[PDB]
């Protein structure tokens, strides 16, 4: 019912992009989209598994700012 | 005493909501407005199924543009999108959500760096957006470092540098209130508590003899903040009743046309504020808004407005004829059509923002100020202010 290259959330009837198709996020209310298919600056720290730098103050702040969540993994 | 605004006439509230209603069908990214969605959800009014489509459009636009668009949204607008999520009883979540959060955190970190350890440097945007960003993160229970909060604290605390509007102070106060209610930044708890009282006092001391806080368009946000906490020792009740009187007069005189302004006022009229987004009540009953059946008589009268720009050499000064009821923007269009005048605007949540005049764009900490005679700054933008016959409108490049 909706344009090709966009998945349609079946219960909602709403239409969402394929990038979001099988991408671990629940973008549809019906969750149909899922089962259906460099130096760091001073004061910054590098994410363990990637290129990314975050400020030191983002360590242990309750939110995963690193792709691998390594900035909160150490905290325990 | 408490800041209470007794319920206004339902008819009067309804006609405010009907001004918002046409925007529910304008889903293009240049027109998408998270503040409109928030204001409506916090109001006593609703647009039914249109709301769900509106939120869906917001989610599509903001997530694709910022993670994957014509003039994608700003970080300040991303903050308001976060408020929109709370208005639907959602927490920002998933991998796409986490990334959006960190982008907003980067915005705050960059502004902190721009301000500096000394606090002389300005933010690249305003302290209003700085406060809005802290609030938005706090509403989703996302924490910011004490060093980030410190810049907002210093901006309002005694012996602070610069001068902030009522709007900016109110937004700061809302951010401080969310931090305090969430027990965030406990190492700044006493200063946060003191800052809230400071903002209260400065807003009360900014009340005009008419009853507005600062001006008619600062009053809505000011009231939102004042409603969130008691103010012992002060006569907050009296001040707020006087504001209601001022607000009522302004409403009956058609002051509130702009959709963003209405979206900031509607929560107040429903006894709600942005702080109600900590524990949202999404299923509270709201009256369905129907389109105002309403004729559109054209005027028959011609008016002439003088447009002038003295900020450029050679200066511009021309008498422009338009239909009565035309906006400043209509005058600008007509001037452009007559030849010898150009200008540029950019989209914002408040509507078209004037960025350039006759080839001259506003630079850092500069803007094109709108004035009427004599030397009186407009309280509305080019698309909302409707000049009277014989008026002189000036565009003036100023530094702030
Ligand atoms: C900061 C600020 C504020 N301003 Co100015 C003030 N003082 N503003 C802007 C500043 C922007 C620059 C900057 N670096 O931040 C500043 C000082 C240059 C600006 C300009 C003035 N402002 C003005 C007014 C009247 C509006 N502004 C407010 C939005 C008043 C705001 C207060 C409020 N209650 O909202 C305000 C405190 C916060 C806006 C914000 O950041 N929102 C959050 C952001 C995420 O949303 P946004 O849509 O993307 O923000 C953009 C727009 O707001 C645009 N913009 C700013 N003001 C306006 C006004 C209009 C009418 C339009 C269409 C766009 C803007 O600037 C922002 C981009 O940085 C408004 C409530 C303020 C008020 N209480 O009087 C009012 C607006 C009243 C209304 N009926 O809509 C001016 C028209 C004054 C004048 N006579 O010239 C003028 C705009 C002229 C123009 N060139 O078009
Ligand atoms: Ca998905
Ligand atoms: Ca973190
Ligand atoms: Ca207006």
């Amino acid at each position: 019912s909706c344009p090709p290259t966009k998945f349609q959330c079946r219960t909602s009837g709403l239409c969402v992009p394929l990038t979001w198709r099988c991408d671990r996020d629940l973008d549809c209310s019906d969750g149909s989209d899922e089962e259906e298919c460099l130096a760091c600056l001073a004061g910054e720290l590098r994410c363990t598994l990637s290129d990314d730098c975050i400020p030191l103050t983002w360590r242990c702040d309750g939110h995963p700012d690193c792709p691998d969540s390594s900035d909160e993994l150490g905290c325990g | 005493e408490m800041c209470e605004i007794p319920e206004m006439d339902s008819h009067l509230v309804e006609k405010l909501g009907q001004h918002l209603l046409p925007w529910m069908d304008r889903l293009s990214l240049e027109h998408l407005n998270p503040s409109i969605y928030v204001g409506l959800r916090l109001s006593s009014l609703q647009a039914g199924t249109k709301e769900d489509l509106y939120l869906h459009s917001l989610k599509l636009g903001y997530q694709q543009c910022l993670l994957g668009c014509q003039g994608k949204p700003s970080m300040g607008q991303l903050a308001l999108y976060l408020l929109a999520l709370r208005a639907n009883c959602e927490f920002v979540r998933g991998h796409k959500g986490d990334r959006l959060v960190s982008q907003l955190k980067w915005f705050l970190e960059d502004e902190k760096r721009a301000i500096g350890h000394d606090h002389k440097g300005h933010p690249h945007t305003s302290y209003y957006q700085y406060g809005l960003g802290i609030l938005a993160l706090c509403l989703h229970q996302k924490r910011v470092h004490d060093s980030v909060v410190d810049k907002l604290l210093y901006a309002v605390e005694p012996f602070h540098q610069g001068h902030h509007s009522v709007d900016t102070a109110a937004m700061a106060g809302l951010a401080f209130t969310c931090l305090k209610r969430s027990n965030f930044n406990p190492g700044r708890r006493q200063r946060i508590t003191m800052a809230i009282r400071t903002v209260q006092e400065e807003i009360l001391k900014a009340q005009t003899p008419e009853g507005h806080f600062g001006n008619v368009y600062s009053t809505p946000l000011a009231l939102q903040f004042l409603m969130t906490s008691p103010m012992r020792g002060a006569e907050l009740g009296t001040a707020c009743l006087k504001a209601r009187v001022a607000l009522l007069a302004s409403l009956q005189d058609g002051a509130f046309q702009n959709a963003l302004m209405i979206s900031q006022l509607l929560p107040v009229l429903n006894h709600k504020t942005y702080i109600d987004l900590i524990f949202p009540d999404c299923l509270a009953p709201r009256v369905m808004l129907e389109p105002a059946a309403e004729t559109i008589p054209q005027t028959q009268e011609i008016i002439s407005v003088t447009l002038q720009v003295l900020s450029l050499l050679p200066p511009y000064r021309q008498s422009i004829s338009v239909l009565a009821g035309s906006t400043v923007e209509d005058v600008l269009k007509k001037a452009h059509e007559l030849g010898g005048f150009t200008y540029e605007t950019q989209a914002s949540l408040s509507g078209p923002y004037l960025t350039s005049v006759m080839g001259k764009a506003a630079g850092e900490r500069e803007f094109w100020q709108l004035l009427r005679d004599p030397n009186t700054p407009l309280l509305q933008g080019i698309a909302d202010y409707r000049p009277k016959d014989g008026e002189t409108i000036e565009l003036r490049l100023v530094s702030w």
